[PDB]
RNA sequence: ACUCUGGUUUCUCUUCAGAUCGCAUAAAUCUUUCGCACUAAAGAUUUCCGUGGAGAGGAACAACUCUGAGUCCAAUUUUUUGAGGCCUUGCUUUGGCAAGGCUA
């Protein structure tokens, strides 16, 4: 369209061009860990392609980062997209789609949004601290995902201007970060294709504050540029690698002459960017004019009078110019819309390649079926509207065009979760401004208006009077669990009305976000850490409803689980006193609920495979690895129901006409659970004896439903009950002193410390601990003002882990307001939860019994 | 006039030198977390105290916790204690753990640390690999040597001739990480009235053994 | 084959079903595919499996539903779609249409029209629950109701529904809203004889940025005013449509003949001179009034010596006075004096006064307590129009239709509305959820607030 | 590689300046708030301490550093030739044009 924007280097016809080439965009999603310079790299690539937008010279300049919220903390929150034409080395200009995410744990949900719509990752690592919890994380969630994987090692200067590492010391560093990550990525993915090394171009090194971003083949082409007879690709791959050189010869061998001569990378690479850099902080004055001419960097009298950081930076920028190493790593690497579409319709889509319109998404064609799928909901300015932002995957959406949107439910059986919504307006997503545009071809990333009102997290955008085969997108599964757990009411309840609106707001701009209603009215919101809550407050209480908002201190969501086996078998009929289930629980072999929660079984799988499965790796008997019902309350949950009973005793084809009841009692009774309305985890339910009704009419339905649950909870009862606390893993970068104190706070709060390895290259330690998550309220804080700030901490969760005390122990007297001791902790937990749900005071043993 | 300044980096490394009595020495401003003029605006709007920090007058008019009439929502008997929610918390955190957020400023989040290691033997090399860095413990489709890639004779490194430290690149290095007045090296002349010597004094946290009178 | 058989009918309880409010999800938030539950009228989400209104169903052994969009019943646990007309009344109250009850007056329906519950009661004349304190909202609620021709408007949703929005604008919501209400007052058939305007409130209090509050009480005449000009504003799509139904039904042009005067502190003959500036004279500011606001006299202070009650009596003639053409009122702005002569060039089909009773004193504010002594079946207009003015309009007996009533100190009062429904000759004083039968001499003897006539 | 502006220092006047006008920090007045106001907070105004930007004027010595403007390639893959000649068909603007098969 036409309209007012920024002043670029490239055209805005040029751009709409690049779009409707699906060989020439690249999905890219920026992740990594905290405060690593995804950001500030963007803000460098913007600044490169946008003459008038200029970093000031104190403060950095953050293009993305646009939030009220993420200003003031100094940490990326929500993803921001990024749309530009890059210049490749050869000078091809390519479309980009960045999703820079934010770096903090807490929002790795966030991630996860922007690496459904993504084709390549690229994990920016600092050169200093190196790899990091989140850059472990990110690299298992994306090699899980199926995404091409590329490296930037940011924050060289720090091994420079900081450390001030000899330059093979420094090359050390680099060295043993590629083989870090290369260990990860092999362990993450069976595969050993994707290898990262320099060499391959799949590693790219810089420093966005001083804007020095080179690979290889750039560096090698400036030498080519200031020496022609060079060709840069072979240099490029002579460059790293232990390979040294010979002057007399002028030959690359990986044979070191003269036992004291640098490696290939440490005489080419690294030594003449120390020499820029000392150059430039240490004798400015006196030598820097001669060493710039050298370079053939001509500085102006009033540049050369600024301070030594944004002279580094104006001088960087005038030697290695635009980011081009970066095009080509995410070039060469990463597949465009047309390659990567297979794969990504193979993980994502719900009814796989095989299907026809799976195929026809194959091809990313823009003269197709529309299958936007969009992830995201950016809320404007004012608040009121939203914007579903995700790519489009098949066809080409066009503004006021008429869109069946497919919510999260919708299925082909039930069509019901579908709104045929009347798109309003389309823009190319850049961080501060918005390209509005006519329309979108296959392959790029939107902005769509609205379709933002029938959606919640995920959505399906379609054509209407078309695909009639057309299914959803799988719901973006996230990284970590949610679930620090916070009760949130008005002030004045007279507006309470607006706080729902900003509830329903929240849980739209946060994807892993859950808020509900329990049984006592108290509204809950759930999330993976305090700052991340911290964040949803303030967008709750400023953003979308202006409403003063009352908060309950947090709190954790427990689980419920058994110990052993059920003293007696539990049994129930239906309340027309027919259809009588008896059933057991035992508790599940060591680590068979994290086999299922990992997607390493799934019962979508054949009968034949998922009994070998059982069979082999838990040694289960053949009729026991067939029996196998249902996983849990969702899919792939970490319980299992299984019927014991021996077809002489019941008619296996009668039982299976209340198969569908009982596995939908089982999986409602897991969700709920009787303890304390909470997850039932790690329980195997065996159906011991089912008596069925032979009339269709006295069974299925309301009568076995609720007597599969009542069943499911006796069985869960009788067996021992115990409560699952989530445990946290803790990583603080601290200094070496401070490790010990860390200890210390880790005292106070049941922490239990791991390791205290030291970071290679680094003069600091990384203390691995394991935290319950309701006792690290605030531990970031102690943490943080016992060490004078010099130890940070990020918390993340890890696993569930049974609370010493037990829950079920009348004997145990609990002060209203008191700090309990660990030997009874399950039953503070357990009542005082039962308090905030809103059942009874206490639950019996017998409560779901028919003799009672 | 004596109204515009620049100093070359020698002067500048050696006035800072001159100045080490006056300055703490910090790289970061994470020494200030939770006691910084955010986190002091925080407190005052929440009128709580920072342990190290000061002590105002209730910015809005506050209504005794005995007031309340016992809620579903403040029900004690619901409420999990593990730890005191100290002040600290709600500070860092101001829209969780406080009711009522009003005029709070978010408090800047944690920033990198700064590992800059502090020479002090002039004689060593300027970039030398300190013994406060941990030591690296050492331990690729390498191209092969046989084949007939030749650099020509006008390649060379970029700086070969250039050497890699010189006399006063420690100290343009130590001058990067020093404090405000000397992380410059141009600026504009400021009034003697306008210079506070002792203002990062008792911006900082109170030392530990002092008296009751100098801590307040 | 299950429909028309399903046996949990009788298991619906239409004394809990009530629909005056928001169509969300009690558990989950959401308003897609809300579904009430006919057997606690709880409202939930979805219809398939895994959703909250099916383990609601399975749980509290609740089985039947209706989906609050699609207007469908349903039995969740086997999930089958429920067909008898004897649900139809349901349905009727959750979208009560009343197009053709709301055709004339509201209340135009005197009908004993019966409630589930054994409340027989006249549509339209339907009392609104008091949420806190909203009576002032009420009572301009229903004076606007029981207007034939803007009830009638917003009784059909197809008169406003095409047309168009833009995209962050809230305004729409008083629109439809409203609309929504008035189908649930003039509803024939409704589970109860009172209505909740709580939705209706909460569009006001967004739509008017923290004014008009529910909590707190406001101007009956301030709202009515703010409320119109939002509905005139709202109902022009995208653009400033010229006639709306408010501006057809309830606007009329005014003539304004603005005389400047001389500063009184001036001698005679630079008084005079300042009569030939062109500056001091009249002037044609004709422009259209919503409302006419009648200013009453102020009160005797002293009691008259006669046996008369000491509060103060004036003839609506009197007040209407203004307006002859001839009257001027002095207009004293800040250093400067003026002469407002009035006089109407267009009566509206419904007239509405805005008697000024509450005037901020030095000290405080002071309701006027004169009695307007005014008939209630006929008023002729004909002498405050201009003689060209005159021959347009061949019918200018005005019957009151509406009279909002404000009782008590200024500070802590409340208001009550008169009103006269149509096909009946009675007179009904709401208040709230208070319905009396109000005999017709007694209403002029109340101190009337606004007013609202009808043409004939 | 050759020409021509824009110079720097200082004094004064005018105007704008929400820019941390200031990497510092005072005073007064009014209102408000609970105590009962140096030992107290909020809101607002104003005055002082003194800056930055632009323009104008004065006088001191520098006049082209900078900012700029005006101003060595014949042997594959482009610019030191596979280059020219024969025949047939449609129109002949009876010069030849368009296509194909050749010889080189």
């Amino acid at each position: 369209m036409e309209q007012t924007l920024p002043v670029t280097v490239y055209e805005m016809d040029f751009l709409a061009d690049l779009m409707d080439n699906s060989e020439l965009i690249r999905n890219v999603t920026l992740c990594g860990h905290l405060h690593h310079g995804k950001t500030c790299f963007v803000d460098c690539l913007i600044e490169q392609t946008h003459p008038e937008i200029r970093k000031r010279y104190d403060q950095d300049l953050c293009y993305t980062d646009i939030l009220f919220t993420e200003q003031e903390r100094g940490v990326g929150i929500k993803s921001t997209p990024v749309t530009v034409v890059l210049p490749d080395t050869k000078g091809k200009s390519y479309l980009f789609n960045i999703m820079d995410t934010p770096g903090h744990v807490n929002f790795s949900d966030e991630v996860t949004a922007g690496l459904r719509i993504s084709d390549g990752v690229v994990l920016f690592i600092d050169a200093a601290e190196g790899v990091m919890l989140n850059t472990e994380r990110l690299i298992k969630h994306a090699v899980q995902e199926r995404l091409a994987v590329t490296v930037c090692i940011n924050k060289i200067d720090r091994l420079i201007l900081e450390l001030k590492l000899p330059p093979t010391d420094a090359y050390y560093k680099l060295r043993h970060i590629v083989d870090e990550v290369n260990g990860l990525i092999s362990m993450y993915s069976t595969d050993e294709n994707l290898i990262l090394s320099p060499l391959l171009g799949n590693v790219c090194f810089s420093s966005s504050q001083y804007s020095i971003c080179f690979t290889l083949g750039s560096f090698a082409k400036i030498y080519a540029d200031t020496f022609g007879d060079i060709n840069y690709q072979e240099f490029a791959k002579r460059l790293w690698g232990d390979i040294y050189f010979n002057p007399k010869t002028r030959k690359f061998t990986k044979k070191a002459p003269t036992s004291s001569s640098q490696r290939s990378f440490v005489e080419f690479i690294l030594e003449p960017l120390y020499k820029i850099l000392a150059q430039v902080v240490g004798d400015v004055d006196t030598s820097l004019p001669r060493t710039l001419d050298e370079l053939g960097i001509h500085l102006t009298k009033e540049e050369l009078k600024l301070n030594i950081r944004p002279l580094l930076r104006l001088v960087c920028k005038k030697f290695f110019g635009e980011f081009t190493g970066f095009v080509d790593m995410c070039v060469q690497h990463i597949p465009s819309p047309k390659v990567g579409a297979k794969p990504k319709i193979e993980h994502t889509y719900t009814g796989g390649v095989d299907s026809d319109l799976g195929e026809a998404m194959s091809d990313c064609d823009p003269d197709g079926p529309l299958m936007c799928h969009t992830t995201k909901m950016y809320s404007t300015d004012d608040g009121v509207q939203f914007h579903a932002f995700g790519r489009v995957l098949s066809g080409t959406i066009h503004a006021g065009q008429p869109v069946k949107v497919l919510g999260e439910n919708y299925t082909l059986e039930d069509e019901e979760d579908s709104q045929i919504c009347t798109v309003g307006r389309l823009w190319i997503s850049v961080a501060r401004y918005h390209i509005e545009v006519n329309r979108v071809p296959a392959g790029n990333w939107v902005l769509i208006e609205g379709v933002d009102q029938p959606i919640v997290k995920t959505a399906t955008i379609t054509e209407p009077r078309g695909n009639e085969e057309a299914q959803i997108f799988r719901p973006l599964k996230f990284n970590t669990t949610s679930v620090i757990k916070i009760a949130v009411e008005p002030v004045n309840p007279s507006e309470l009305p607006k706080m729902l609106d900003g509830l329903r707001k929240v849980n739209k701009s946060y994807p892993s976000l859950t808020t509900k209603v329990e049984e006592s009215g108290e509204h809950v919101i759930l999330g993976t850490g305090e700052l991340y809550l911290d964040c949803v407050m303030h967008d709750l209480r400023k953003m979308y409803s202006e409403i003063d908002i009352k908060v309950a201190d947090p709190v954790v969501t427990f689980c419920e689980t058994v110990v052993e086996t059920s003293s007696l078998k539990c049994f129930a009929e239906t309340p027309n006193k027919k259809n009588k289930i008896t059933m057991i629980a035992e508790p599940l072999e060591k680590g068979l609920a994290e086999d299922i929660e990992n997607e390493v079984v799934q019962i979508t799988w054949n009968r034949k495979k998922l009994g070998e499965f059982f069979q082999t790796k838990y040694d289960w008997d053949l009729l026991a690895a067939r029996s196998i019902w249902a996983f849990g309350p969702d899919a792939t949950g970490p319980n299992i129901l299984v019927d014991d009973t021996l077809p002489s005793e019941v008619d296996k084809a009668l039982l299976g006409s209340v198969k569908d009841s009982i596995v939908q009692g089982f999986q409602w009774g897991t969700r709920e659970g009787p303890l304390c309305d909470e997850l039932i985890r790690n329980v195997k339910f065996k159906i011991l004896d089912a008596v069925v009704a032979q009339e269709p009419l006295h069974r299925g339905g309301g009568q076995i439903i609720p007597t599969a649950r009542r069943v499911v909870y006796s069985a869960f009862l009788m067996a021992t009950p115990r409560l699952m606390e989530p445990y946290y893993f803790v990583e603080v970068q601290a200094p070496a002193d401070c490790v010990s104190a860390v200890y210390t706070v880790l005292a106070r709060r049941r922490g239990h410390v791991t390791q205290d390895a030291p970071i290679p290259g680094s003069p600091l330690y990384t203390i691995k601990a394991f935290i319950p998550a309701i006792d690290s309220f605030g531990f970031e804080t102690d943490l943080r003002t016992h060490t004078q700030g010099q130890a940070f901490s990020l918390s993340v969760f890890h696993h569930w882990q049974i609370v010493p005390g037990d829950p079920l122990d009348k004997s145990i007297v609990i002060r209203p307001l008191e700090p309990q001791p660990a030997p009874h902790l399950a039953r503070e937990f357990m009542i005082k939860t039962r308090r905030r749900k809103g059942l009874s005071e206490d639950v019996s043993i017998s409560k779901f019994f028919d003799d009672p | 006039t004596y109204q515009r300044w620049q100093f070359t980096l020698p002067m500048m490394s050696t006035l800072y030198r001159l100045a080490n009595q006056l300055l703490t020495d910090l790289v970061d401003d994470n020494y200030f977390y939770l006691f910084d003029l955010k986190a002091f605006f925080t407190s005052k709007a929440l009128n709580m105290a920072i342990p190290g920090g000061p002590k105002f007058e209730p910015l809005v008019r506050d209504i005794n916790l005995q007031d309340e009439d016992w809620n579903e929502f403040n029900d004690i008997n619901k409420i999990i204690i593990r730890q005191p929610i100290r002040t600290e918390y709600k500070i860092a955190f101001p829209y969780l753990y406080n009711n009522l957020p009003h005029h709070v400023h978010l408090t800047w989040y944690h920033t990198p640390n700064v590992v800059f290691i502090k020479t002090e033997d002039p004689d060593l090399p300027a970039f030398y690999f300190d013994p406060l860095i941990n030591p690296i413990s050492h331990r690729e489709p390498l191209p092969d040597d046989d084949e007939e890639f030749e650099l020509p004779e006008f390649v060379e490194p970029f700086l070969k001739d250039t050497p890699l430290y010189t006399d006063n690149t420690a100290n343009g290095i130590a001058l990067l990480w020093a404090p405000r007045p000397f992380n410059l090296r141009s600026g504009r002349t400021r009034r003697a009235l306008d210079i506070p010597l002792v203002k990062n004094w008792y911006r900082e946290h109170c030392p530990a053994g002092q008296p009751v009178k100098v801590r307040v | 084959r299950r429909s028309r058989h399903c046996p949990y009918l009788d298991t619906i309880n239409r004394s809990v079903l009530d629909f005056d409010f928001e169509k969300l999800c009690s558990i989950s938030l959401s308003h897609i595919n809300a579904y009430a539950c006919l057997v606690c009228g709880k409202y939930f989400q979805g219809r398939g499996l895994k959703s909250h209104a099916y383990i609601h169903s399975v749980q509290f052994s609740h089985h039947v539903f209706l989906n609050l969009h699609t207007l469908k019943f349903y039995c969740l646990p086997d999930n089958y779609e429920i067909i008898d007309s004897s649900l139809e009344d349901i349905t009727y109250v959750l979208k009560p249409t009343f197009t053709k009850q709301q055709i004339a007056n509201l209340d135009k329906q005197a009908k004993l029209s019966r409630a589930y519950d054994g409340t027989t009661y006249l549509p339209g004349i339907v009392g609104l629950n008091n949420i806190k304190a909203n009576d002032y909202a009420n009572a301009v609620l229903q004076a606007l109701s029981n207007v034939p021709p803007l009830r009638n408007y917003f009784l059909e949703e197809d008169n406003y529904k095409n047309i168009k929005r833009p995209p962050g604008d809230i305004m729409f919501l008083l629109v439809q809203r409203f609309g929504e209400l008035m189908r649930k007052l003039w509803n024939p058939r409704n589970f109860k004889a009172h209505v909740s305007p709580h939705e209706m409130l909460q569009a006001v209090v967004l739509c008017s940025k923290k004014t008009f509050q529910i909590t707190k009480q406001g101007d009956g005449v301030d709202f009515l005013s703010w409320f119109l000009n939002a509905l005139h504003s709202a109902l022009g799509g995208t653009k400033k449509k010229k006639k709306t139904i408010v501006t057809d039904v309830f606007q009329g042009s005014m003539r304004i003949f603005t005389k400047k005067l001389p500063h009184p502190d001036l001698p005679a003959e630079e008084k005079e001179q300042l009569l030939h500036n062109d500056e001091y004279q009249e002037t044609m500011v004709e422009s259209t009034f919503m409302y006419l606001t009648l200013d009453l006299p102020t009160a005797p202070l002293y009691k008259d010596e006669k046996e008369q009650l000491i509060i103060p009596q004036v003839p609506l003639f009197n007040i209407l006075a203004k307006f002859n053409g001839i009257t001027e009122k002095e207009y004293k702005t800040y250093k400067e004096n003026f002469l407002k002569r009035f006089q109407l060039t267009k009566l509206p089909p419904y007239l509405i006064f805005c008697i000024k009773r509450f005037t901020k004193n030095n000290f405080f504010v002071e309701k006027n307590p004169t009695i307007v002594n005014f008939p209630i079946t006929n008023v002729d207009l004909r002498e405050y129009l201009s003689e060209e003015v005159q021959a347009v309009h061949k019918n200018t007996t005005y019957d009151l239709i509406a009279n909002i009533v404000h009782d008590g100190k200024p500070s802590e009062g409340s208001y009550r509305i008169h009103v006269l429904h149509h096909g009946t000759g009675k007179w009904y004083e709401l208040q709230d959820l208070q319905v009396t039968d109000i005999l017709p001499q007694m209403i002029t003897l109340s101190e009337a607030y606004i007013q609202i006539w009808k043409r004939r």
